[PDB]
DNA sequence: GGCCTATCTCCCAGCGGTATGCACTTTTAACAGTCACCCCCCAACTAACA
DNA sequence: TGTTAGTTGGGGGGTGACTGTTAAAAGTGCATACCGCCAAAAGATAGGCC
C-alpha cells in the first residue's frame, strides 16, 4: 500500500467547506451552466461574506486542526523509519516527476517541432485504418507486414512524402530558433 | 590536587586491589602517594608498596616510616607522568626515566605474549586528561617508552565526562570521538569501583586546602570518579596492524572523523587512489553508511583489509609532510 | 496523416494565439517570465504620479524633452560585489545584464535597500556612452523615485548624451540654470570628475552651443616647494653637473621594445641551470607524454568554463549576483593558461587552498588591466611619450636646460594613464575559490600510468587532504605520487617567471603620482601593505602633491641605477653548484646527501629550490644589463620590487652585482679599496685607517693568492666573516694593481660606508647624550670605539664587586664572559626587547660552549641578562627616556580608538595596521569553506600592544629613511651614484670622501632641526584640542608636551669625525 | 588580585565542520467539477548525444 | 563506435491546467557558538590588561 494514502486527511477549509456545500445547490440549479462559472460565483458570495462569519466557521477548523495534529502525532508515532524513508523516497519521486510533466508541458506549449517521421511511419499513419485484425497491435503488426512486403517503387512516393516533411520540419525548427533567439533561449537552441 | 583521608575508601580499595594477591614479581606502583595513608592499608592487607611521588616534600616520611617492616617502600623520587623526556633529559631531579626506574628494581624485560608483569595504580591529572591518554597511547602503540616490556595492567581513576567518551559503539552519536575508537581497540577495559568528589580531600602545592568555600564549591558539582582497568589485548599487533604503522591509522580515524555528517565513500576516496566500493563490499558493508554507524573493530576491520591488495604501490597518500 | 495536418496546424494556431497573450501579459507576472526568458527593460515604479507618466509617457518627442525636464527636480559585502558588477558590466559592453539587475533589484523591497547613488550614476554614464535618450529618462525616474537627490556626474552623463548624436536641438544644455539653482559650477564638471578625457570632450561640444564665451581657465606650472630642508635641492641660480648613463639611444630603444614585448606577453621561460639528463627510453616516454600534458585538460577546462559561465548567466537572469563578467573579462586562452601554468612547479607537499586562491585573482586582475592597456590606445601614447623623455638622461643626446627626470616628463605633455583601482577582497575570494575548485575538478587523469592495460579508472589529479596541527586542521591540496614520479622521472626545464619577478631592461617611469611609476604597464603599489589595508594610499593621496615630490624623486634616482652580472663570480658557485655542493659558504648541497633526517631533507629541499631559481636567473640574466625599481614601506625604507635578485640580499648575490657605469679612480683611489677588503676580512676591526691599510699592504701575497687562482689555491678568502664580497674585492685589487698607471683604472665596484648600531645613533642624536656619542662613533676621536666591546669590558666590575664575596658568580661569570654573548642583546635593544627574551639568548649562548658546566646555565643567565641591562642603562640615559616617552604616547592614543599617526620631516605621513582580530569571513561552498580576516574594517578597535610595542622603533626607521634620501638628493647633484642598503651606502671607489662630506653635512642638517618638538607640536594639533572627552585633554596634552630635555653635545663635531658612518 | 606573554620591518604564509536562531518571501493547498496529457503495449529509424 | 527516444493509431486511467479566495508551512541567506587537546617538564623570572 501507499505510505502516502495512509496519511490522515487534510483539514478542510473554510472557504472550500462552503464552495463544497454550495456546489451540489448550484449544480442542481444550474445544470448547463459551466463548472468555472459556478466557481467564480461560488467565489463571489464568499467575497460577499463578511469575515465575522468567516472566523465562526474557522474556530470549528480551528478544533479539527487540533484533532489532525493528534492524528499526525499518532500516526508519526507508528511510523517505522524505514516507512518515513519510503515515504520521503515517494515524496521526492512525485516532486520529480510533477517537475518533469510541468517542463513537458512548457516545452510542448512553445511550439517545438515533432520529429520528422520516416517513410515506414507515413504508411503506418496512412494505411492503420485499411488493416486486418480487431486489436490495434493486430493493426500495427498487419501494417508492418506489408511495409516489410512493400517493393523499393512503391516506396518511393513515402520517401519523397518523408522527404517533404523533413523540410517542412527544418523551415519550423529555423523559424523556432529564430523566435527563441529573438526572447534568448540559448539552452533550448540545438548543439549540432 | 587530589589525596584521600578516609580509612573506610582505603581498606575498600586495598581488597579491591588486592584480588589475588600472590605476585613473585613487582606488585605494586602507586602514582602519588601524598600523605601515605592507602601505603600503611596495603602493607597491612599484605602487599607492598613503591611510592613514585611526584612532590619533593614528604619523601622521607613514607621511607622513615616503612623500612622497619618486611614490606618495604623503597621510595624513588619520580612521577607515573613525565618519563622518557625526548629532545632533553640531560639533567632532570622531578622527572626521570624509563629504565632507571626498572634497573632499581630487577623486572628487566618480558615479551608481550608473557602474562600480567606489573600493577600501576593512581590518578589521572584534574586537567590534561586528555594528554595523558594521548602519551600512553602513543607509548602503547609504539611499543617503546614504558611499555617496551611484555604488558601492563595501569588501573586509575578517570572522569566521568571523559568516560562518557572512553568507550562508545555504535550509535552514541554526540560522544563518539577518536579516542573512543583507540581506547577500546588498545585495551578492553573494565570499571570497578565508584567514589565522589566529597571523600577525597583537595590539596595545593603548599599544602592541604584551609578553605572550606572552595571545597564546597568544588563538591558541589560532585564529578562521579571511575575507576577504570586497561589490560591489552594479547593479538592488537598484527601483521597489518605493525607498531611502526599506526600513525596512518590514526591519521585514518582523525580524517574519517574530520567530516561527521558524510559517508565512507567520500572519505576513501580522499584518502586512498582507490576504489571505495571495492573494499566497502569487500568487508561487507554498503555504501550509503554513515561514520557514526560502525563498530570500533569495522575500523581496524577497514584498515586492515586495505593493505593486502598489494598489486597496487600508491596506496594510503600520507607523508611526514602533512606532520607539519 | 491528413487530419492529424490539420489538428496539428490547429493546435499551432492556437499555440502562437497564446504566446502572443503572453506577449500581452506583462513581465511582473510569474508564469511569463518562468516560460520564456527575457530582460526587462521598462521600469516598474511605486508610486501614483510615476505609473501615471508610465501609461501616459510610455503610450506615446516628449521622451527627449523628459531627459532635460528630470534634470530640474561603510559598505556591506554584498553592496560591494553589486558596486564591482556595474563596474565591471560597463567595461564589457553588456548594459542590458545591468540594467535587468537594477530593476530587479528596485522591484523587490530589500534589494532596494542595498543600492546607492554610484550604483545609478555607474549605469547611467553607461548608457550615456551609447546617446539613448528614453534609457536615461527611465534611470533618472529611478533616481527620482527613490528618494536620491542625483549629483554632478549624473548631471555630467545627461550633458554628454545631448552632446552625442547631433540633432542641433536648441535646448542643448536645456535648463543649465537649474543648475546653478542647485548651485554647481560648470567649470567643476571638467575638473576633478573621473570620467575620460573623450566625455570631457563630448561635454565639451555640448556646452559650447548655449554660450560661445567659455573658455578653460588657464594652467599653470607646477609650484616648487619651499621647505627649509628640501629648499637646495628645487632652487635656481644653481650650477649642477648631473649624471648620464653610458649608452646609446638605439640600445635604450631596443631594450624598450625588449620590456614591452616582455610585459605585454606577461610570462618568461628560463634556461635550466642544472646538468641535463641523460636520453634513455624512459626519457623519451615521458617527452613523448604531452597527449595528455595539456590537451586532455585544456578541453576539459574550455568545457567547464563555457557551463560555468552559462549557468552564471542564467543565474543572472533570475535576479542574483553573480561572476559573470569578471569571467568574461579576459578571453578563454589566457584565463586557461593562468592554471595550466599554476599547475606547474607543484611541489609533493602541495599548498593551501586559501594561498592558491589568493594566488590566482591577483594573477587574473594584472592580466585584465595590461590588457585593458593594451585595447584603450595608451601603449602607443606611452611610447610616444616615452621617445621623446628619452632624449633626457642620453649620452648621444643634448637638453636646453638640465633638470631631473619627473620635471622633463612633467614638462612634456601629459600622458594621462589612469588605472582603475583593484577590486575589494571578497570578489578576489570568490574568484580565485571558482578557479581553484575549476581546476581541481576539470582536471581527471588515469590512474593506469605504469600498464594502460592494468585498469581504466580516471582519478583526480588533487586531492583535498586534511593537515592536522595542535587542535586545529588545514585543507592541502595533494598531488597524486604517480604525477609526482612523472614531473621528477625525466626531464627539469621546469621554469618560469611572471614579468614583476624578473628586473627591468629600460629606465623605469619616474614617479609622477602615486598612481604611476615604476613598471611600465603592470600595476605596483608605492607601500607595500597587506591586503585589504588601503589608508595608507587614501593618506598618501590627500596631501598636497609637492610635499611628496623629493621622496618620489628619491626613488626614481635609486632606480636610474644600472647593474651588470659578474661572470667571473658566480663561476665558480655553478661549479659546485652542479657538483656535489659543499654546504660550507652557502652553497646547497643535494638533498641526496651523496625524524630528523625528515627534516635535514625539508630545510636542504627548501633552501635547494630558492638555490636553483636564483642561479637560473643569474645564468639567463648573463651578458645582459638589468635594472631595478624600487618602493617605500609602511614606514619609509625602500625595497627592490623583485624578491628573487634584489641586492638586499645574502653572500652570494652581492658576489654577483657590479656596476656599469665606471668611474676612474686617481689620487686617492686604490686605498679606499684596500680598507674595504680589510674590513670585508674581519679580521682587524679595532684599528685606525693607517694601520688598517698598513695591514693590507702586508698581505699583498695572500690577495693575489686568493684572486689570481681563486680555485684550488692557499684558501685564504674561506676564513674572512664573508667570504665572497671578499673574493670578488681581492679580484678586483689585483687587477687594479697590475696597470701601468693605476689611477687611470676604471672602477665598477661600489664600496660599503655602514653605521654601526645607527638606532643609538640617531638616539645620541636626538637626546644630545654626551656619554653614549663617545660609545657609538658621533665624536672625534682618533681609534674606533665599538659599544659591545664596552658592555662586555663594563661587566666585568660588577663581576669582581660581587665576586669577592665569592658567591656562585665567581664559578662562571669571572670565568666567562665576552662580547660574544653580549652581541645579540644589544644589536636588538633599538628594537623591541625584554628580560625574558634576552635572557633565553643568553641561555642559548652559555649552554653554546662546550667547556662549561650546565648544571649553573639558569642562575647564570639571570644575573647576565640583570648585569647587561643595567651597564646599558647606565651608558645610555636620554635612549631609555625617549623610549618611555614614545611607548607612554603609544599607549594614551591606543586607549582611544585612534592609530597612532606622525609625519616626517621630508612630508610623508605614516599610519598603523595594528587592529584587533575581526569578524572572519567565510565562503560556502561545493567543495570546501575557506575563511580570511578582512583588514579593511576601520570598524574594529586598535590593538594597544602591537601599537606601544612598535612606535619606537618604526620613528627611528623613519628617520633613518629621511636622511637616507637626503643624502641621495644631495648626492645626484655633484654627479655620484648612490645606492642604499638601509644604513650601508655604496658609491663608486673614487668619490666616497664625498659621499661622507655630504653625508655628515645632512645629518647635522636633519637633526638641527627640532624633531621631537614639531612631532609633539603636530601630536599636539592632531588628536588633542577636542570637546570629546575630558580625560583625553588632561592626560594627552600633559604627556606629549613633555619632551626629554637635551645634554651638551656640540653637533657641528660630527662634520669632523671619521668613524661614523666608516 | 588572576592571568598571559614575551622582538619592529621586509621576504613567505595567513583553519574547518555543525547545530540553532532570526527575518522574510514563495509556494500552496485547503478541495473539487471538467478537459486533454501523459505511462505504458504492439516494433522501428533516424536525429541527437556521448 | 555505444546509448536514448518520439511519435506512428487505438485503449485504459491517474493527473496537471482551468476556474477559483485566503491564510499559512517552508526554503534562503545570514550570523554565531562549540568542538576539533594527534602528545612533547620545569627549574622562575617581571608587569600591565582584565
Amino acid at each position: 500500500s501507499s505510505v502516502l494514502a495512509s496519511s490522515p486527511k487534510k483539514p478542510v477549509s473554510s472557504y472550500l467547506r462552503f464552495s463544497k456545500e454550495q456546489l451540489p445547490i448550484f449544480k442542481a440549479q444550474n445544470p448547463d451552466a459551466k463548472t468555472t462559472e459556478l466557481i467564480r460565483r461560488i467565489a463571489q458570495r464568499w467575497r460577499e461574506l463578511p469575515d465575522s462569519k468567516k472566523k465562526i466557521y474557522q474556530d470549528a477548523y480551528r478544533a479539527e486542526w487540533q484533532v489532525y495534529k493528534e492524528e499526525i502525532s499518532r500516526f508519526k508515532e507508528q511510523l517505522t523509519p524505514s516507512q518515513i524513508m519510503s515515504l520521503e523516497k515517494e515524496i521526492m519521486d512525485k516532486h520529480l516527476k510533477r517537475k518533469a510533466m510541468t517542463k513537458k508541458k512548457e516545452l510542448t506549449l512553445l511550439g517545438k517541432p515533432k520529429r520528422p517521421r520516416s517513410a515506414y511511419n507515413v504508411y503506418v499513419a496512412e494505411r492503420f485504418q485499411e488493416a486486418k485484425g480487431d486489436s490495434p497491435q493486430e493493426k500495427l503488426k498487419t501494417v508492418k507486414e506489408n511495409w516489410k512486403n512493400l517493393s523499393d517503387s512503391e516506396k518511393e512516393l513515402y520517401i519523397q512524402h518523408a522527404k517533404e516533411d523533413e523540410t517542412r520540419y527544418h523551415n519550423e525548427m529555423k523559424s523556432w530558433e529564430e523566435q527563441m533567439i529573438e526572447v534568448g533561449r540559448k539552452d533550448l537552441l540545438r548543439r549540432t | 590536587k587530589r589525596y584521600v583521608t578516609d580509612r573506610r575508601l582505603a581498606e575498600t580499595l586495598a581488597q579491591i586491589y588486592l584480588g589475588k594477591p600472590s605476585r613473585p614479581p613487582h606488585l605494586l606502583l602507586e602514582c602519588n602517594p601524598g600523605p601515605g595513608i592507602l601505603t600503611q592499608a596495603l602493607l597491612e592487607a599484605g602487599a607492598k608498596v613503591v611510592a613514585l611521588e611526584s612532590d619533593k616534600t614528604f619523601i622521607p616520611h613514607l621511607e622513615s616510616l616503612g623500612k622497619n617492616l618486611d614490606g618495604k617502600l623503597r621510595v624513588i623520587h619520580c612521577d607515573f607522568f613525565k618519563l622518557d623526556p625526548r629532545s632533553g633529559g640531560v639533567i632532570k631531579p622531578p622527572a626521570m626515566s624509563s629504565r632507571g626506574l626498572f634497573k632499581n628494581l630487577g623486572i628487566e624485560a618480558v615479551p608481550w605474549t608473557a602474562d600480567i608483569p606489573l600493577k600501576v595504580v593512581g590518578m589521572f591529572p584534574s586537567r590534561g586528561e586528555k594528554r595523558a591518554l594521548w602519551k600512553l597511547a602513543y607509548d602503547l602503540y609504539s611499543c617503546t617508552s614504558i611499555y617496551k616490556f611484555g604488558r601492563i595492567e595501569v588501573n586509575m581513576f578517570i572522569g566521568e565526562k571523559e568516560f562518557q567518551k572512553l568507550m562508545a559503539d555504535p550509535g552514541n552519536p554526540d560522544l563518539y570521538h577518536v579516542l573512543s575508537v583507540i581506547w577500546q581497540l588498545a585495551c578492553e577495559i573494565k570499571v570497578l569501583h565508584m567514589e565522589p568528589w566529597s571523600s577525597f580531600d583537595i590539596y595545593t602545592r603548599k599544602g592541604p586546602l584551609e578553605n572550606p568555600k572552595r571545597r564546597e564549591l568544588l563538591d558541589q558539582l560532585q564529578q562521579k570518579l571511575y575507576l577504570i582497568q586497561m589490560i591489552p589485548r594479547q593479538n592488537l599487533f598484527t601483521k597489518n596492524l605493525t607498531p611502526m604503522n599506526y600513525n596512518i591509522f590514526f591519521h585514518l580515524l582523525k580524517h574519517c572523523f574530520g567530516r561527521r555528517s558524510a559517508t565512507v565513500i567520500d572519505h576513501l576516496r580522499s584518502l586512498t587512489p582507490l576504489d571505495a566500493r571495492d573494499i566497502l563490499m569487500q568487508i561487507g558493508k554498503q555504501e550509503d553508511e554513515k561514520v557514526v554507524n560502525m563498530h570500533p573493530q569495522d575500523f581496524k576491520t577497514l584498515f586492515e583489509t586495505i593493505e593486502r591488495s598489494k598489486d597496487c604501490a600508491y596506496k594510503w597518500l600520507y607523508d611526514e609532510t602533512l606532520e607539519d | 496523416w491528413a487530419k492529424i495536418l490539420e489538428k496539428d496546424k490547429r493546435t499551432q494556431q492556437m499555440r502562437m494565439q497564446r504566446l502572443k497573450a503572453k506577449l500581452q501579459m506583462p513581465f511582473q507576472s510569474g508564469e511569463f517570465k518562468a516560460l520564456t526568458r527575457r530582460l526587462q527593460v521598462e521600469p516598474r515604479l511605486l508610486s501614483k504620479q510615476m505609473a501615471g507618466c508610465l501609461e501616459d509617457c510610455t503610450r506615446q518627442s516628449p521622451w527627449e524633452e523628459q531627459l532635460a525636464r528630470l534634470l530640474q527636480e561603510q559598505l556591506s559585502g554584498q553592496q560591494q560585489r553589486l558596486l564591482a558588477f556595474f563596474k565591471c558590466c560597463l567595461l564589457t559592453d553588456q548594459l542590458p545584464l545591468a540594467h535587468h539587475l537594477l530593476v530587479v533589484h528596485h522591484g523587490q523591497r530589500q534589494k532596494r535597500k542595498l543600492l546607492t547613488l554610484d550604483m545609478y550614476n555607474a549605469v547611467m554614464l553607461g548608457w550615456a556612452r551609447q546617446g539613448a535618450f528614453k534609457e536615461l529618462v527611465y534611470v533618472l525616474f529611478m533616481v527620482k523615485d527613490a528618494g536620491l537627490t542625483p549629483d554632478l556626474l549624473s548631471y555630467a552623463a545627461a550633458l554628454q548624451c545631448m552632446g552625442r548624436q547631433d540633432q542641433d536641438a536648441g535646448t542643448i544644455e536645456r535648463c543649465l540654470e537649474q543648475m546653478s539653482q542647485e548651485g554647481l559650477k560648470l567649470q567643476a564638471l571638467f575638473t576633478a570628475v573621473l570620467l575620460s578625457e573623450e566625455d570631457r570632450a563630448t561635454v565639451l561640444k555640448a556646452v559650447h552651443k548655449v554660450k560661445p564665451t567659455f573658455s578653460l581657465p588657464p594652467q599653470l606650472p607646477p609650484p616648487v616647494n619651499t621647505s627649509k630642508l628640501l629648499r637646495d635641492v628645487y632652487a635656481k641660480d644653481g650650477r649642477v653637473s648631473y649624471p648620464k648613463l653610458h649608452l646609446p639611444l638605439k640600445t635604450l630603444q631596443c631594450l624598450f621594445e625588449k620590456q614591452l614585448h616582455m610585459e605585454l606577453a606577461s610570462r618568461v621561460c628560463v634556461v635550466s641551470v642544472e646538468k641535463p639528463t641523460l636520453p634513455s627510453k624512459e626519457v623519451k616516454h615521458a617527452r613523448k607524454t604531452l597527449k595528455t600534458l595539456r590537451d586532455q585538460w585544456e578541453k576539459a577546462l574550455c568545457r567547464a568554463l563555457r557551463e560555468t559561465k552559462n549557468r552564471l548567466e542564467r543565474e543572472v537572469y533570475e535576479g542574483r549576483f553573480s561572476l559573470y563578467p569578471f569571467l568574461c573579462l579576459l578571453d578563454e586562452r589566457e584565463v586557461v593558461r593562468m592554471l595550466l601554468q599554476v599547475l606547474q612547479a607543484l611541489p609533493a607537499q602541495g599548498e593551501s587552498f586559501t594561498t592558491l586562491a589568493r594566488e590566482l585573482s591577483a594573477r587574473t586582475f594584472s592580466r585584465h588591466v595590461v590588457q585593458r592597456q593594451r585595447v584603450s590606445g595608451q601603449v602607443q601614447a606611452l611610447q610616444n611619450h616615452y621617445r621623446k623623455y628619452l632624449c633626457l638622461l642620453a649620452s648621444d643626446a643634448e637638453v636646453p636646460e638640465p633638470c631631473l627626470p619627473r620635471q622633463y616628463w612633467e614638462e612634456l605633455g601629459a600622458p594621462e594613464a589612469l588605472r582603475e583601482q583593484p577590486w575589494p577582497l571578497p570578489v578576489q575570494m570568490e574568484l580565485g575559490k571558482l578557479l581553484a575548485e575549476m581546476l581541481v575538478q576539470a582536471t581527471q587523469m588515469p590512474c593506469s600510468l605504469d600498464k594502460p592495460h592494468r585498469s581504466s579508472r580516471l582519478v583526480p589529479v588533487l586531492y583535498h587532504v586534511y593537515s592536522f596541527r595542535n587542535v586545529q586542521q588545514i585543507g592541502i591540496l595533494k598531488p597524486h605520487p604517480a604525477y609526482v614520479q612523472l614531473l621528477e622521472k625525466a626531464a627539469e626545464p621546469t621554469l618560469t617567471f611572471e614579468a614583476v619577478d624578473v628586473p627591468m631592461l629600460c629606465p623605469p617611469l619616474p614617479w609622477t603620482s602615486p598612481h604611476s611609476g615604476a613598471f611600465l604597464l603592470s600595476p605596483t603599489k608605492l607601500m607595500r601593505t597587506v591586503e585589504g589595508a588601503t589608508q595608507h594610499q587614501e593618506l598618501l593621496e590627500t596631501c598636497p602633491p609637492t610635499a611628496l615630490h623629493g621622496a618620489l624623486d628619491a626613488l626614481t634616482q635609486l632606480g636610474n641605477c644600472a647593474w651588470r652580472v659578474n661572470g667571473r663570480v658566480l663561476d665558480l658557485v655553478l661549479q659546485l653548484f652542479q657538483a656535489k655542493g659543499c654546504p660550507q659558504l652557502g652553497v646547497p648541497a643535494p638533498p641526496s646527501e651523496a625524524a630528523h633526517c625528515q627534516k635535514v631533507a625539508r630545510e636542504m629541499h627548501s633552501l635547494r629550490a630558492e638555490a636553483l631559481y636564483r642561479l637560473s636567473l643569474a645564468q639567463h640574466l648573463r651578458d645582459r644589463v638589468f635594472w631595478l625599481p624600487h618602493n617605500m614601506d609602511f614606514r619609509g625604507r625602500t625595497y627592490p620590487c623583485p624578491p628573487h635578485f634584489n641586492h638586499l640580499g645574502s653572500d652570494v648575490a652581492r658576489a654577483l652585482l657590479e656596476f656599469a657605469q665606471g668611474r676612474p679612480l686617481g689620487p686617492h683611489g686604490l686605498d679606499w679599496l684596500k680598507i674595504h677588503l680589510v674590513n670585508l676580512t674581519g679580521l682587524k676591526k679595532r684599528e685606525p685607517l693607517r694601520k688598517r691599510l698598513a695591514f693590507a699592504e702586508e698581505v699583498m701575497d695572500d690577495i693575489l693568492d686568493s684572486a689570481d687562482q681563486p680555485l684550488t689555491g692557499r684558501k685564504w678568502w674561506m676564513g674572512a666573516e664573508e667570504p665572497w664580497q671578499t673574493l670578488a674585492c681581492c679580484m678586483e685589487v689585483a687587477n687594479a694593481v697590475r696597470a701601468s698607471d693605476p689611477a687611470a683604472y676604471v672602477s665598477h665596484l661600489p664600496v660599503h660606508q655602514d653605521g654601526s648600531c645607527n638606532g643609538l645613533q640617531h638616539y645620541a642624536a636626538l637626546g644630545r647624550d654626551s656619554v653614549g656619542a663617545a660609545s657609538v662613533n658621533l665624536e672625534p676621536s682618533d681609534v674606533p670605539q665599538d659599544v659591545y666591546s664596552g658592555v662586555a669590558a663594563q661587566v666585568e666590575v660588577f663581576r669582581r664587586q660581587d665576586a669577592q664575596r665569592g658567591m656562585r658568580v665567581a664559578q662562571v661569570l669571572e670565568g666567562f664572559i665576552t662580547r660574544k654573548v653580549v652581541k645579540q642583546t644589544v644589536m636588538t635593544v633599538v628594537y623591541g626587547v625584554t628580560r625574558y627574551g634576552g635572557r633565553l639568548q643568553i641561555e642559548k649562548r652559555l649552554r653554546e660552549l662546550s667547556d662549561f658546566p650546565q648544571e649553573f646555565v639558569w642562575e647564570a643567565s639571570h644575573y647576565l641578562v640583570r648585569q647587561v641591562f643595567k651597564s646599558l642603562q647606565e651608558m645610555f640615559s636620554g635612549t631609555r627616556a625617549i623610549q618611555h616617552w614614545l611607548t607612554e604616547s603609544a599607549r594614551l592614543i591606543s586607549h582611544m580608538g585612534s592609530v597612532v599617526e606622525w609625519v616626517t620631516p621630508l612630508g610623508v605621513p605614516v599610519i598603523q595596521p595594528y587592529r584587533l582580530d575581526s569578524k572572519v569571513k567565510q565562503i560556502g561552498g561545493g567543495i570546501q569553506s575557506i575563511t580570511y580576516t578582512h583588514n579593511g574594517d576601520i570598524s574594529r578597535k586598535p590593538n594597544t600592544r602591537k601599537q606601544k610595542n612598535g612606535f619606537p622603533p618604526n620613528f627611528i626607521h623613519s628617520l633613518d629613511s629621511s636622511h637616507m634620501m637626503l643624502t641621495a638628493l644631495h648626492c645626484y647633484r655633484k654627479g655620484l651614484t648612490f645606492v642604499s642598503v638601509h644604513d650601508c651606502y655604496w658609491t663608486h671607489a673614487a668619490d666616497v670622501s664625498v659621499m661622507n662630506q655630504v653625508c655628515r653635512e645632512q645629518f647635522v642638517r636633519l637633526h638641527s632641526e627640532p624633531i621631537l618638538q614639531d612631532l609633539s607640536r603636530f601630536l599636539v594639533k592632531r588628536f588633542c584640542s577636542e570637546p570629546q572627552k575630558i580625560l583625553e585633554a588632561s592626560q594627552l596634552k600633559e604627556t606629549l608636551q613633555a619632551v626629554p630635555k637635551p645634554g651638551a653635545f656640540d653637533l657641528e663635531q660630527v662634520k669632523r669625525s671619521t668613524y661614523f658612518f666608516s
